[PDB]
């Protein structure tokens, strides 16, 4: 019952990030994740999700850009972010879906020139 | 204070901009009637149709790995027969494609065979229940369609009046016929059952013994998944509560069934688990009605072409906000009936009863419904698919429950505001 999104931080404009969360067992184990953003003057928004047989899936802002994946061994999962845009400045989250009620603290990421 | 507030929590600024602006909030209606058709109009994406297919194929499959091995007998009362043996067609024995109910002396009961009553109580469960999902199941708002369904038995041995006059209700035993009615849901079900005798000399007659043959055929039974869940419900409790003898054959190699003998009922964690399944998904359903009956298609906005004003303008919320709850509800629900029999999460001995049988086929992918006699020790009752499907599901309504959460956020604002 704890979700740590780590990685995030200040980037340029076409750059990549890898966002990283470790989730307990409980959140993890057999349930589908998924990553989440949250923009200035914007609520959270659903950015990608993968099944515990590791088929991942987008919303259409980040489609072709960002991959998702999990470890299933060590309850982990990435987010790699590919040609990062302003747009993409955000709290990044994740969480199971469907979601477990409490949030971590987010991963910020800044993309800019 | 406020601002003190609109600092730290900052997405809080965002929800009373939303819930202020009536363009957002004819927006999250909006979502919240795609959403809805998404839970109940869709099947295969739809999260809450894959859950409640899930807990159908749990019970059916549960039967299907144990049937075979379920010791049951005796005459109409429930009484012991001294030479009694009673067959039901399309049912999943040993190497067979019906069940044999030959036991007799034991008085049926816990711990010993099943009666002959209980018995066809599960089974007319079991032909339902398979025949639906033989067809496919509607998707969740649609509760007037009906299917038609049909099955035999057969009773042959000095003193057998399992297919009687009394236990059947037909008039004569050789040729005649009755016609009843009741009513599953406030839905007329017809049913018309006949019986016919073949004596042992009879041309064709393989089997060298003389039997009497019920026909039963079901008419206008609801496929609604309100009524298939009753359904199984009866299927898995009736098990449950008779507390059958079983004892299995084990296969060389192969995986191993433990315990070897004993009674249905000790299966308790694989029974709980389907009985709560089941639960779930009713329940789950039951969000249906309350999704139906508050509709968020009607535009909202200032009354008197004035400006919105939340405290006093918007008392369509509680039903924006009955509706949104009743929508994540449903996922929550529909997520947690496969986190019941998911095996990922599973242990010991139920796991294996869950990888090594129940979410397993020995038919030969054949479609759902089929018995054949290979079907016995297996579920066939596509666990495994049905598990995969539910998690896509979820994993493709990433945005819907995004949004739902919005408009309850938005509601459960403007519930607040007006007090
Ligand atoms: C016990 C039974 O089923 N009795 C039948 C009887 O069957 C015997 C005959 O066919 C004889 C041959 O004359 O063969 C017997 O089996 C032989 C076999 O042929 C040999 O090759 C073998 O090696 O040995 C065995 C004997 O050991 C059969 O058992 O047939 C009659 C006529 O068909 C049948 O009665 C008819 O149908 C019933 C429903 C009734 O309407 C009668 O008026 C008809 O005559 C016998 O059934 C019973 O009939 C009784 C007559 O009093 C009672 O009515 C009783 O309720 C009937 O039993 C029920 O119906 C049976 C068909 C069967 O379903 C039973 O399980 C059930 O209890």
């Amino acid at each position: 019952v704890q979700l740590q999104e780590s990685g995030g931080g200040l980037v340029q404009p076409g750059g990549s990030l890898r966002l990283s969360c470790a989730a307990s067992g409980s959140i993890f184990s057999g349930n589908v994740m998924g990553w989440y953003r949250q923009a200035p003057g914007k609520l959270r928004e659903w950015v990608a999700a993968i099944t515990p047989q590791g088929v991942p899936n987008y919303a259409d802002s980040v489609k072709g850009r960002f991959t998702i994946s999990r470890d299933n061994a060590k309850n982990m999962l990435y987010l790699q972010m590919s040609s990062l845009k302003p747009e993409d400045t955000a709290l990044y989250y994740c969480n199971r879906l469907p979601n477990y009620r409490s949030w971590g603290q987010g991963t910020q990421v800044t993309v800019s020139s | 204070n406020l601002s003190k507030l609109l600092t730290r929590y900052s997405t809080l600024n965002t929800l009373i901009k939303l819930s202020a602006d009536p363009s957002a909030i004819n927006a999250a209606r909006e979502n919240l009637g795609a959403s809805a058709k998404n839970l109940i109009g869709d099947t295969k994406n739809s999260p809450a149709y894959q859950a409640v297919l899930l807990a159908i194929n749990a019970a059916v499959g549960f039967w299907n790995v144990l049937g075979y091995a379920t010791q049951c007998g005796g005459n109409a009362n429930g009484q012991e027969s001294t030479s009694s043996t009673t067959i039901f067609n399309n049912e999943p024995g040993y190497r067979s494609t019906s069940i044999t109910c030959s036991l007799n002396r034991y008085k049926p009961g816990y711990y010993g065979p099943m009666s002959i009553e209980n018995f066809k109580k599960l089974n007319e469960a079991y032909q339902i229940l398979q025949t639906a999902l033989n067809k496919g199941l509607p998707a969740l708002k649609e509760n007037n369609g009906t299917v038609s369904v049909t099955y035999t038995y057969t009773c042959s041995g000095e003193g057998n009046d399992n297919c009687s006059k009394k236990a059947t209700g037909v008039s004569d035993q050789n040729g005649g016929t009755k016609t009843k009615t009741q009513t599953i849901d406030g839905k007329t079900v017809t049913t018309t059952i006949s019986s016919k005798v073949v004596d042992s000399q009879a041309k064709g007659n393989t089997t060298r013994v003389s039997y009497t043959e019920i026909t039963n055929k079901l008419d206008g039974v609801p496929d609604s998944a309100q009524a298939l869940l009753a359904q199984a419900s009866t299927l898995i409790n009736t098990i449950n509560t008779a507390c059958p003898y079983f004892s299995v054959t084990n296969k060389s190699g192969g995986p191993q069934m433990e315990p070897t003998r004993g009674k249905l009922c000790g299966f308790t964690e694989e029974i709980s688990a389907i009985q709560k399944m089941i639960t779930d998904a009713q329940e789950l359903v039951n969000q249906t009605s309350v999704i139906n009956e508050h509709e968020q298609s009607t535009p909202v906005g200032g009354n008197n072409g004035k400006p919105f004003n939340p405290f006093t303008d918007a008392s369509f919320a509680q039903g924006m906000l009955a509706n949104a709850s009743a929508q994540a509800k449903m996922l929550n629900l529909a997520h947690q009936v496969g986190q019941t029999i998911n095996p990922d999460n599973l242990t010991g001995t139920f796991k294996n009863f869950v990888t090594g049988f129940l979410a397993t086929c020995n038919n030969k992918g054949s479609p759902p419904g089929t018995v054949t006699t290979q079907t016995f020790a297996s579920g066939c009752a596509y666990v495994e698919q049905t598990i995969t499907n539910l998690n896509n599901s979820i994993a493709h309504f990433g945005t819907q429950e995004q949004q739902i959460q919005q408009a309850e956020n938005i509601a459960d604002t403007l519930v607040n505001f007006g007090s």
